[PDB]
């Protein structure tokens, strides 16, 4: 019966995701934020990608706790806004929600959405694998080549994060 | 004459090193604490099962403050208030009126059983052992009314046992 | 009579399902807390009958008083009771609790904790022994045998 | 969306869960149950009280070594290639180089202080 | 001495180096490269009829060709 | 008939759970020299089932500051991931042969974790804000050691499917390779299954158990139904992951009898761990894991890394 | 609160978990004693001393009959004085064996609590036979001791004393050398002997750091 | 055995000592240790109040229960 | 001793004895007593697929073996 699940949950993705970045408080926030990045995990999990978006899924979730972490620490109100609390944040959420819903209608009840380019409007079973002999599940050897092939990236990728180390140690010593 | 504790030092032996090493690697006697816990654990339990298997007393447990009387006699208490003069929160309320004889008795003797404390000063204190703490300890009452003693409810209390009361005494006599 | 049949044989599941855990908290002003500390001794097992520890006032049953009730502690006391479930119960352990007892004439002093909380267990004795704490929880499980709440409400 | 199916399966189990919590064992009479607690005393303002933390490197150390474990997490299909002891240089020089992270971190006493 | 100051670093250290060391002595290492060259996912393609090479065989059967038997052989 | 299978593994979830609390209760009471709950009943099981019931009575209630849609979701998702962990669990062939499973692990189990925070923040009574925040100290902790060890066991003999582990764990047990790694992953999970005070600092006495200290009684059990789940989850986890079971071909009942016992039997270790050991402290728990696991595991990690390039003994990682 | 041993305010005006300052906010436990005493007489208000502290039961009745005795100029016979003498160790061990529980029950360590409450129960048992009290014998009037030991108890001492040194050898077992246990608490709670006089502490502080004093 | 079975726990018949008016079992064993020497088996109906269950302290005649409190030796 | 907790670690344990075990006989009952194939990769999936194909029922248990060799 359904078919468009795909564009589905990429609209669920970017209702919450909208509310995420409508900025209220980051504790709901960080719950629109986590609700995001499962269904967005979902969204490459079921495009072809078997790892890589339930591994950024743990990454960036690590990211928010840390984050909840510090909102906690600093930015607390005598009472923290919710999404209905306030004028502006209702009236941002309403209506980046009511523009979601007519791009919703413009690509299911007509033909063509055509603000940046001329999007076909049409389910996402196209394009998509012609049935090719995999046998190795291609982004298993597409990551495993970082490690055959990759030789300068990770060099400057490790540089980089060592550096990283060091940056955030001195600034919060330099007082 | 004192004995301190905790002078003590590293011992710098190599046997002695490589075991503080394999004890901080292993958590060797944590491991020897758990050994100890399941030496208690295969040890048979001791409690005891509580409606059908008591646990034990003593002669002397102070109990219910009930009265007694003579063979086949009077109240053995003569209102001598000797029970209210040592009463420390004064749980003794006594009100006395000889009979319709001559000899001397009461009205009204109420023991307090929330003011009470359960010294024994009371035994201690009647001269004639007429007010004596009872074994059982079982009172658990529902209203706040039903613990205030009148003087009936004490002889009929008095009168559910006295062998109980007469034996713990005729064993305990000799000693108080 | 099917419907109160069903109904009774309902309200004893229910009432044997509130006899049956009962897990109280640990307010324990004085040495009342103490012989509460025995009735958690390994001799006089509380855990035969479900009965735990739960420091929380926001899961426990029953609420043992059994302390020395003051006026600095009282409407803490109550700031407790209130904020549990309804069902709740009090067993009053003790004789400082149960009508005030050896401070009962004196400033500070509760003189009896029915001038805070409803009371249902008096269970005198200072202190009482682990058996005779242990004898009234019993006649409270019996008193939850006597509910017949359910009936009430049906036949309401 | 076989785990799709589950998911909605659980989450009928726990709103069950939930409409039997409230809605039906008895009543709901309020008035001070609603109140926050504490130990006995009501306190001052409420929280959502500026509330400072201890670990001030720990929580980002936190987050670039997590992102040094996503690093090494294809370490399972880099062990079949042509160019072994190429991976196993990479490798090694990226272990090394997040253990040298830790060691300067925990000789320049980074996590000495209110861990 | 300088052991059990922090002596699970001196293990760590320890265990480490010789896994830097230890590959540079072996007599796997080149078994560990043959093996992992020698066994592809993908087609062997066949190729031009020949310029009368005299390698590359014919029949899969025929032993002119470099093939695996060292597994067997331990 | 899937939706079947999906009832089968729910339903003794909670069979699980309660006669496991029953369990608990009597190991730990002859443990402790007492006696455990005897009276009710043949020995205690009718009662566990009121245990239940009873918590069901309670009528729960909402706190002031305590804005219901957190409140109420917060135990919901707890219940629930706990839940749906147990999909790729390989009970001898699992409910979805997935491609991977424990990244799967690892993303649930902090999905329970950030569920624990957002209760301890929206019930907003200050005590469940500082056991919440001690949740996120022990989960700074334990999130990498376990990730990296985890890596390392699989490093040797996993890609990552439970079928190809549960081959490799056929002439010697997994135990054997990796031993001290194996101590390692046990305490880290131990941690994270924030039971056993060895390692657990939110269900104090120093505070009244940091989740939930004013919550509800309502949603207790699910609280309390979900960390239950999470101790058996891992446990099965640990009794797939490290040791096994020689399965017989066609016949897979051989297969539960073995990787059951071994499991439960390591649950009762467990347990048994968290009998008789102190609760444990929050710069305490830093300083230990990083400054007592981390290099170690390091060198564990580039040494089976090293070991089969130098053994040839890589997986066929198809 | 259950570590909150007994009950006990404490405003702790902290920075977050490392503090600022603590305030020990007492007096929620008041209730009366030296004005009662004021209003009765010695004999009569001997169970507030009974009742004063909850756990030295004897000992510091002791203390109230020996402060009576040393104002009154008696000296009792003195198998009053190794009786006495007696239950004060006995007393004294019941303490501070509650005092190593109660610290195991703050700490974590939930079997030791156990083990010595059955102990214990054994040390309520001997009060029990001595004064028919579970927890309060009054028992040492000013005067000595009145209702003396009946006959066939030593036998009790004596076995107990046996089964106690090896149940106080196992608690050695069981903690003291527990790694967790032991670097749980090392460095806390740091009195130096000038502090230790200037801050009035006595007894077991000052026998825990520095000073030679024994009573 | 049903009745012993779901008594409380225990098979332990193999003493019986007394019994008495009101028809309650007075049993006691040397084996055990000291806390269970001695117990009581209560009958049924014994004022009607089915007392097969809930059975309450204090139902004991009082020479038997100074007998069960190991007041003394002998019954 | 251990005598009185038997009981309760052998309930418990025959609620971990039944989920595999229900699990199994469900998957043997699915397929008409042949195990679930499970399909890891491309290939695999596109064997399986071509088994459905060439079944008739579109249910690639039956894997009509011997039968159209002719
Ligand atoms: S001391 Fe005895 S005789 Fe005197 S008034 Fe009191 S009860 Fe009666
Ligand atoms: S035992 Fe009770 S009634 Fe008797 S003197 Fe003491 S407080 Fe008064
Ligand atoms: S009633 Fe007795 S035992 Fe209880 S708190 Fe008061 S003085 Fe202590």
């Amino acid at each position: 019966m359904m078919t468009y699940i795909v564009f589905i949950l990429s609209i669920i993705f970017v209702m919450g995701f909208v509310g995420f970045s409508s900025k209220p408080s980051p504790i709901y926030g960080g719950l629109g934020l986590i609700v995001s990045g499962g269904v967005g995990c979902g969204i490459v999990l079921n495009f072809g990608g078997s790892f890589l978006g339930l591994m950024v899924f743990l990454i960036y979730l690590g990211g928010m706790m840390v984050v909840f972490g510090y909102t906690t620490a600093m930015a607390t109100e005598q009472y923290p806004e919710v999404w209905v609390s306030n004028k502006v944040v209702l009236g941002t959420f309403i209506t980046g929600l009511l523009m979601e819903f007519l791009m919703v209608y413009y690509v299911l009840k007509d033909k063509e959405v055509e603000i940046v380019f001329k999007f076909n409007g049409m389910g996402d079973w196209v394009i998509y694998d012609t049935g090719d002999s995999g046998f190795f599940s291609e982004e298993a050897m597409g990551i495993a080549a970082l490690y055959s092939y990759g030789t300068w990236l990770v060099i400057v990728t490790g540089w980089s994060l060592l550096i990283g180390v060091v940056v955030i140690m001195e600034i919060t010593r330099g007082n | 004459t004192y004995k301190y504790v905790n002078l003590r030092e590293p011992s710098m032996d190599m046997k002695s090193v490589t075991d503080r090493a394999a004890q901080t690697l292993l958590w060797t006697e944590l491991i020897r604490g758990l050994g100890m816990t399941l030496s208690y654990l295969f040890r048979e339990p001791a409690t005891i099962n509580y409606p059908f298997e008591k646990g034990p007393l003593s002669p002397r447990f102070r109990g219910e403050h009930a009265l007694r009387r003579y063979p086949s006699g009077e109240e053995r208490c003569i209102a001598c208030k000797l029970c209210e003069a040592v009463c420390p929160a004064q749980a003794i309320t006594i009100e006395a009126e000889p009979r319709a004889d001559g000899s001397r008795r009461t009205t009204r003797y109420d023991i307090d059983m929330t003011k009470c404390i359960y010294c024994g000063f009371c035994q201690e204190a009647c001269p004639v052992d007429a007010i004596v703490e009872g074994p059982n300890f079982e009172f658990s009452t529902e209203t706040h009314e039903e613990l205030l003693y009148n003087k009936e409810k004490l002889l009929n209390n008095g009168d559910k046992w006295e062998a109980e009361i007469a034996a713990n005494i005729q064993a305990d006599y000799l000693y108080r | 009579s099917r419907g109160e049949y069903v109904v009774a044989k309902l309200d004893d599941l229910i009432n044997w399902a509130r006899r049956s855990s009962l897990w109280p908290m640990t307010f324990g002003l004085a040495c009342c807390a103490v012989e509460m500390m025995h009735m958690a001794a390994p001799r006089y097992d509380m855990d035969r009958f479900g009965v735990v520890f739960r420091a929380s006032p926001r899961q426990s049953d029953v609420m043992i008083v059994a302390g020395t009730l003051t006026n600095k502690m009282a409407p803490a006391l109550r700031k407790v009771y209130d904020q549990m479930p309804e069902p709740r119960y009090v067993v009053s352990m003790g004789s400082c609790a149960n009508g005030g007892g050896y401070y009962h004439y004196s400033y500070s002093v509760v003189r009896g904790c029915d001038r805070i909380v409803p009371v249902d267990i008096y269970v005198p004795g200072c202190p009482p022994t682990a058996e005779a704490l242990l004898y009234g929880i019993l006649q409270l499980q019996k008193k939850i045998k006597r509910e017949k709440r359910l009936r009430i409400w049906y036949r309401r | 969306m076989n785990l799709m199916i589950t998911l909605l399966t659980n989450f009928t189990l726990a709103t069950l869960l939930v409409t039997i919590a409230f809605w039906l064992p008895q009543l709901n009479v309020y008035s001070e149950k609603t109140s926050p607690y504490e130990c006995g005393f009501d306190p001052m303002g409420s929280a959502r009280l500026p509330f400072s933390m201890k670990f001030f490197l720990v929580a980002i150390t936190f987050l670039l070594f997590d992102l040094e474990i996503a690093l090494l997490l294809p370490l399972p299909w880099a062990s079949q290639t042509t160019n072994l002891n190429t991976m196993l240089t990479m490798a090694l020089l990226l272990i090394f180089l997040l253990a040298v992270s830790l060691a300067y971190e925990w000789t320049q006493k980074g996590l000495e202080w209110t861990e | 001495n300088v052991w059990a100051k922090e002596p699970v670093l001196v293990a760590s250290f320890a265990i480490a180096g010789l896994a830097v060391i230890l590959p540079t002595l072996s007599p796997y290492t080149k078994y560990s490269l043959m093996i992992n060259r020698a066994t592809p996912y993908n087609y062997p393609v066949p190729l031009r009829d020949d310029g009368n090479m005299p390698d590359v065989p014919s029949h899969p059967q025929d032993p002119q060709g470099p093939s695996l038997e060292w597994l067997k052989r331990l | 008939m899937f939706m079947i299978n999906v009832l089968t593994l729910i339903i003794p979830i909670l069979l699980a759970v309660a006669f496991l609390t029953l369990v608990e209760r009597k190991v730990l009471g002859y443990m402790q020299f007492r006696k455990g709950p005897n009276v009710v009943g043949p020995y205690g099981l009718l009662q566990p089932i009121a245990d239940a019931i009873k918590l069901f009575i309670k009528e729960p209630l909402r706190p002031a500051t305590s804005s219901i849609s957190m409140f109420i979701l917060a135990p919901i998702l707890a219940l629930t991931l706990a839940l749906t962990m147990w999909i790729p669990l390989p009970m001898p062939y699992p409910l979805i042969n997935m491609n991977l499973g424990v990244l799967f692990m690892l993303a649930m189990s902090s999905l329970a974790v950030y569920s624990i925070l957002w209760s301890g923040w929206a019930s907003n009574s200050k005590y469940a804000l500082i056991g919440a925040l001690r949740a996120v100290a022990q989960t700074i902790s334990y999130e990498v050691t376990l990730a990296i060890i985890l890596l390392s066991v699989l490093l040797m003999n996993g890609s990552f499917t439970l079928s190809t582990l549960i081959i490799t764990q056929e002439q010697v047990w997994l135990i054997f390779p990796a031993w001290p790694l194996a101590m390692m992953w046990f305490i880290s999970t131990l941690a994270e299954t924030n039971r056993a005070p060895f390692d657990l600092t939110e269900g104090e006495s120093e505070l009244v158990s940091g989740f939930n200290v004013e919550y509800a009684a309502g949603p207790f059990a699910l609280f309390f139904m979900a960390e239950y789940a999470n101790i058996i989850m891992m446990n099965i986890f640990t009794t797939t992951l490290f040791l096994g079971a020689f399965h017989n071909p066609y016949m897979p009942e051989l297969y539960t009898i073995n990787f059951t016992i071994k499991s439960l039997l390591l649950s009762i270790t467990f347990l048994w761990i968290r009998a008789s050991y102190p609760r444990f402290r929050y710069d305490q728990l830093m300083h230990l894991l990083w400054k007592n696991f981390l290099p170690l595991t390091l060198a564990l990690c580039m040494w089976h890394v090293s070991l089969p390039i130098l053994l040839s003994s890589i997986p066929p990682q198809t | 609160h259950p570590a909150a041993h007994g009950v006990l305010r404490l405003v702790m005006e902290l920075s977050g978990e490392m503090v600022r300052k603590c305030d020990p906010h007492i007096g929620l436990l008041h209730r009366g004693t030296e004005k009662l005493i004021e209003y009765k007489t010695y004999l009569q208000a001997l169970p507030y001393f009974d009742r004063l502290d909850y756990v030295s039961m004897m000992c510091n009745e002791q203390a109230y009959s020996l402060a009576v005795e040393k104002l009154l100029n008696i000296q009792p016979p003195p198998r009053a004085q190794w009786i006495r003498v007696l239950f004060g160790e006995i007393t004294r061990l019941l303490n501070h064996i509650m005092a190593v529980t109660t610290h195991a029950l703050d700490i974590g360590a939930m079997t030791p609590f156990f083990w010595m409450f059955e102990e214990r129960e054994k040390m309520f048992e001997f009060y029990e036979r001595v004064s028919g009290a579970r927890m309060h014998a009054a028992y040492v009037r000013p005067g000595g001791v009145h209702q003396d030991l009946p006959l066939g108890l030593m036998d009790d001492i004596y076995e107990f004393s046996k089964n106690f040194s090896l149940r106080i050898d196992e608690l050695e077992e069981m903690l003291t050398n527990n790694r967790i246990w032991r670097n749980r608490t090392v460095d806390i709670g740091v009195v130096t002997a000038e502090d230790a006089l200037n801050y009035g502490f006595s007894g077991v502080m000052l026998r825990g750091s520095g000073i030679q004093w024994d009573l | 055995y049903l009745r012993v079975l779901f008594r409380a726990n225990d098979v332990r018949v193999g003493t019986l000592v007394g019994e008495d008016k009101y028809g309650n079992k007075y049993y006691e064993d040397n084996k055990q240790f000291f806390g269970r020497h001695r117990w009581v088996i209560y009958t049924t109906e014994m004022n009607g109040k089915n007392t097969f269950w809930d059975v309450d302290g204090s139902m004991v005649p009082p020479e038997w229960h100074r007998w069960l409190h190991c007041m003394t030796d002998d019954p | 001793m251990w005598f009185e907790v038997l009981p309760g670690i052998a309930v418990m344990g025959v609620c971990l004895f039944i989920p595999g075990m229900a699990t199994a006989r469900i998957h043997r009952f699915s397929n008409g007593g042949r195990e679930k194939r499970v399909a890891h990769y491309s290939y695999q999936w596109y064997l399986m697929e071509r088994d459905r194909r060439v079944s008739g029922v579109n249910r690639y248990y039956v894997s009509k073996g011997l039968e159209n060799i002719d």
